């Protein structure tokens, strides 16, 4: 039913910019929080980003403050991040993640996306 | 900062009974940090375990629990099975609405 | 006569105004109805039972079980604002008025037209339409009120809301008794949960039929009925929304230091230690005076059980709450409890031209700020030692009973003496207008689902049927089922719906909000290239008034 | 003019007895006002933030967060019983009289004088003050109430209580919309619980000035202004309190056996067997008659969340109650919730010649019984099976929530269709008298600051300020702050308060409390040998009345 | 009561009005806000529920 699908992942240059796009589907995309996580490769999951609220409230790890946005359009059911002055140490599986508590979120990762790769390397 | 820590690897036998702890460096979990569990196989996306520190998605089996034991969130296994040696990772709501992510505990079924 | 007209059609709002800013409002409302004979001349008694879906663990709120005497009448009501205004008329109204005020109903059926159909042998259908010059329609006006109340406004089923588009009646049941008992359970719960239907008490036992309790009018081709004018005594309704919380009631502290700089990182200061502040609190064995502890004069709302479901001798029932949450203005997501969700068909606001059986659906967020926000709610010990430890609060995080989605504002009750709140906003344009009291010793203090109760009483519900029209090999002795020439009617329906309202008058140095039109909502009311309506809801209480 | 005075100081207090018992009794309060001009000429819309403090764990019940409009206008409030009655008028009042009507209220400003201050350039500081014999005092009567109420004894902030003591206006100010969200948390708590202010509502903004809202009076040296008398709609208000509980309501028990020798050891008894006695009980199930399963006509006094703090749009408040804690009379540590505390300056009550910025503080514990001693409570199942065991008893010192300092009495709420219960008492010299009624729809049954509450309107606030003193330089161009001349003003303050009460009757064969002066308390009514006067707080419901 | 009965035992009867007004606790529950059905244990506190 609900269904995440990550795509974007590419490989970019130290100092880059690039955008990832998060499709939802199976459940009413402008009613839950969602958030970026991401795996750095053979390291365990770090949160990046949360958007919440009808308002569109953002908020972002201490590592990608500045640099990352995270933005939502319910039309087309899809969640943005944009990365901007990319670092190798960007480089990681990046996971969709919603919270499955419209109302009464459940401050957890409910479902995941299969995740895209992003290297960042010269 | 905040850390999350887990031992970095656990064992159990087929059948058996294992628990993964999840605490804070500094402060203790409660049930206000909305402890989460994740699941990840090798080469796959992760899958949640728990969430609000009690509740298992449907379709998660119920030999999978979470709980508050001390200071520190619990995920007790109870019967594992071949399937559940995996990456578990724990997720802590640290107020406001910043999230952290616990190292993760390499659980292999013997 | 046959080829008279007996009435006229008028479907025009006239504003009279009057002295001392106040104006009548005659909404005139004019519809054609038809009318379909009955599928059956009988009363039936019918079990609706849904055991199936409420026999899964953890569905039980989607319990269905009850017992409806089904009726060869139809219903025709009129008890919805959409059926009086057309968005210009409402924004007029929510823009240059503060209270309405409910003056008086009437209605009346005319230029009643009665066709038989006949359908040919010929193997392609083909059929022709006749009219029945001497085939009456019967209308019953319970003026007494003896019939069960049954407003269709809640099932979405009270006449059209567009004047050039026809409507019909909705078929007529009302509730016959009955007893259930369903033990609520989980996913997770082992064992069948006891789930019975037991039947009907004898000694609450009320067939009604509209023959023995109302008079029947046969109105022919020629025949005209009107109700006659009925006059309410229903409470003002306010347009307006109160904003003020417990926490903005009174005198403010006094600022001994102001901001120098504008900028909203500036902010003034009291200046004083709360625990070295002047002022009164209830709270006896402190001294803090702060915005949260000072005495207020009462309660402004009140916290009740959230998706409760009381059981009774007809099975489990949501408890219903006044005012809607808190926080549902900030993120608009936060819509639950308390605000209500309206689901309508074509009829009623949806696109005419969409296709298919899903309903258009709004979530109604009213602007007064009553509500609660339970997630910044919490309970402490009377010792009141600040900073509170774990063990001396209960917070909205806490389990309770062992379940961690269940905490106690869940289950917490702070309605008393001292709350006060208001009454429910009209909705536009599916909400109801008037309701009918409980005739109980005790009475609610208001309804959530009318902005106007009626104390006494308010107009009879007005029932239609094609009287049947029988073949020539009617045989009563026969146990198989009437035989009946195929029959209908289409009649004009016009009603008065007459409003007392009070002009709105600045009170504040700043604009207040009001309804426009806008690039967003520009074409929500215009038809479309191919004739497609719709009705989105508007807000009425849109401007503010001053709680204290 | 100019050596003409505009009025006479009262401030004495006249009883007229009428027949029948009752009485008239009229206090005059008079007041030398001294105001200084406006810090600012300007409204400011003021946001206090102290973020600081509620960002500790556990400290959310400081939470002083709130925006305030601040006007260059100050306040004259004489709303406290302080400013009308000394202790030798309350003391003849709570002692003769049963009950205390509210007649009318006025109040006049007359023999203004308007100084303005030179200051030297020499550099020792000195100044000589001259008579503005064409500055003007502009006054303001909202007789209308278009402006917010902002009563100032919430605030300990109304005119002085001595007659001899110049007193001072307060600096107006009111409470402007805003959005505030705090997440409760505790000592232990770990990250950073959700602490925001997310702004103003536009829908909710309501910018008031006394300029564009009141008509305004400029007053010479030589003239006055009287705002003319109001009269008062309120209910009576109770000089005698209730004793009985529920314990205590109807017919007694036969006691079959009777003590045979005085003492406190002998003890009557009923003689009966409590599961052979007869009489009625709401359970059902149980054949036990006794004191405390008997049915009573109701129920008196009820139980809601103590320190229970309740989240809205504007952030936590805490619920109030509106009765006292039981048990705070014989044990005066147990004052808590639902018992009003006092905390008051120089002016009201306070030792005068005091230093420091700590108010003196005293908590109210009324006569009436109403209260609840939840220590007492307990929960059982329904079988009603004793003695009752662990399991079947929720008892107060059972954890709710799996913390050991909350229990069930903490969110146990009570109040129902039979609960009976008493309005506040008021409260010498610091109590308001009168307040403003909420203009919601559904309106609480009493406010817990105020005996009076304001049904229909009570008089309007009164605002004064001190007429811009411009000096030859004023450019209003300038984005620069108005340079005035310094001015200031004094004024006198007369109103008139009437009151109807009626004479106490003795009921009983023994005598009643009443308030009298003693060695301990002889010295609280008398000057000091340098002046330092004070008024310690007196309670109004000495004598006691039949509930039943 | 029976006028020639004996002892002090007296005659009892409880009152059941005819009124429906009544609740039936043991078929009460609350729920979740989120009200995701069919709901799951931590989302219900049934009367069940110590």
């Amino acid at each position: 039913e609900v269904q995440l699908v990550e795509s974007g992942g590419d490989l970019v240059k130290p100092g880059g910019s690039l955008r990832l796009s998060c499709v939802a589907s199976g459940f009413t995309f402008s009613s839950y929080n969602m958030g970026w996580v991401r795996q750095a490769p053979g390291k365990g999951l770090q949160w990046v980003a949360w958007i919440y609220g009808s308002r569109s409230s953002t908020n972002y790890a201490d590592a990608v403050k500045g640099r990352f946005t995270i933005s939502r359009d319910n039309a087309k059911n899809t969640l943005y991040l944009q990365m901007n002055s990319l670092r190798a140490e960007d480089t990681a599986v990046y996971y969709c993640a919603r919270d499955g508590g419209s109302p009464a979120a459940y401050y957890g990762m409910d479902y995941w996306g299969p995740g895209t790769s992003l290297f960042v390397s010269s | 900062q905040t850390v999350v820590t887990q031992e970095p690897s656990l064992s159990v036998s087929p059948g058996g009974t294992v628990t993964l702890t999840c605490g804070l460096s500094s402060g203790s979990v409660s049930t206000s940090n909305y402890p989460g569990w994740y699941q990840q196989t090798l080469g796959r996306a992760p899958r949640t375990i728990i969430y609000r520190t009690s509740s298992r998605p449907s379709g998660v089996p119920n030999r999978f629990s979470g709980s508050i034991s001390g200071n520190k969130a619990a995920l007790t296994i109870t019967g594992a099975q071949p399937e559940d040696e995996a990456d578990y990772y724990c997720s802590l709501y640290m107020g406001s609405y910043t999230y952290v992510f616990g190292s993760g505990t390499q659980l292999t079924v013997l | 006569g046959v080829g008279i007209s007996t009435g006229t059609f008028n479907n025009q709002t006239e504003f009279k105004f009057l002295e001392n800013g106040w104006v009548y409002i005659t909404a005139n409302s004019s519809r054609l109805v038809h009318l379909n004979m009955p599928e059956s001349e009988n009363y039936r008694r019918v079990v609706v039972n849904n055991l199936d879906k409420t026999a899964v663990n953890g569905n039980m709120a989607l319990d269905d079980t009850h017992a409806e005497i089904v009726t060869p009448w139809s219903l025709v009501d009129a008890n919805a604002w959409g059926v009086w205004f057309n968005p210009g008329d409402w924004q007029l109204i929510v823009n240059t008025m503060s209270e309405l005020h409910l003056v008086s109903f009437e209605q009346e059926i005319f230029n009643v037209v009665l066709k038989t159909v006949s359908e040919s042998a010929t193997q392609p259908p083909t059929k022709v339409y006749n009219n029945d010059l001497t085939a009456s329609l019967m209308v019953a006006l319970d003026s007494n009120n003896t019939m069960p109340f049954t407003p269709a406004a809640m099932r979405s089923e009270t006449l059209g809301f567009y004047p050039w588009k026809p409507t019909i009646p909705t078929p007529w049941r009302y509730y016959f008794q009955w007893d259930r008992t369903l033990i609520p359970s989980h996913t997770g719960t082992s064992g069948t949960p006891t789930n019975i239907y037991h039947g009907t008490d004898p000694d609450d036992v009320q067939f009604y039929t509209i023959e023995n309790s109302v008079p029947v009018h046969l109105l022919r081709t020629g025949d005209e009925f009107a109700t006659g004018t009925f006059f309410f005594d229903c409470k003002p309704c306010r347009l307006t929304h109160t904003w003020q919380t417990n926490r903005a009631l009174g005198l403010p502290p006094f600022l001994n230091s102001l901001p120098q700089s504008e900028g909203g990182t500036n902010f003034g200061y009291i200046g004083v230690q709360q625990d070295k502040r002047r002022g009164v609190t209830q709270m006896g064995n402190t001294n803090y005076i702060t915005e949260a502890t000072i005495m207020r004069p009462a309660e402004v709302g009140y916290s009740a059980p959230y998706y409760s479901f009381e059981a009774s001798t007809q099975g489990p029932f949501k408890t219903p709450i006044a005012a809607g949450r808190g926080g549902a203005q900030t993120d608009e997501n936060q819509a639950a409890d308390g605000d209500p969700r309206y689901a309508f068909g074509r009829q009623h606001g949806q696109k005419t031209t969409t296709t298919g059986e899903t309903p258009e659906r709004f979530t109604y967020i009213a602007h007064q700020d009553t509500g609660r926000y339970p997630e910044g709610d919490w309970i402490q010990n009377i010792n009141f030692n600040l900073p509170v430890t774990d063990d001396n609060v209960l917070l909205p995080t806490d389990p309770i009973g062992g379940k961690t989605g269940i905490n106690y504002t869940n289950i917490f009750n702070t309605y008393g003496p001292l709350t006060a709140l208001n009454n429910v906003p009209p909705v536009y344009p599916n909400g109801q207008i008037w309701d009918k009291e409980f005739d109980t010793d005790l009475k609610p203090r208001l309804h959530v689902n009318a902005p106007f109760v009626c104390q006494n009483n308010c107009p009879g519900q007005l029932f239609v049927k094609v009287a049947p029209n029988l073949t020539n090999q009617y045989d009563p002795d026969a146990s198989a089922n009437m035989s009946r020439i195929v029959t209908y009617s289409d009649f004009w329906w016009k009603g008065k719906l007459v409003f007392k309202a009070k002009l709105r008058a600045s009170h504040t140095w700043n604009p207040i909000q009001q309804m426009s039109i806008n690039v967003d909502n520009q074409f929500n009311y215009v038809p479309s290239n191919i004739g497609g309506m719709k009705i989105v809801y508007e807000k009425s209480q849109l401007a503010p008034r001053k709680l204290y």
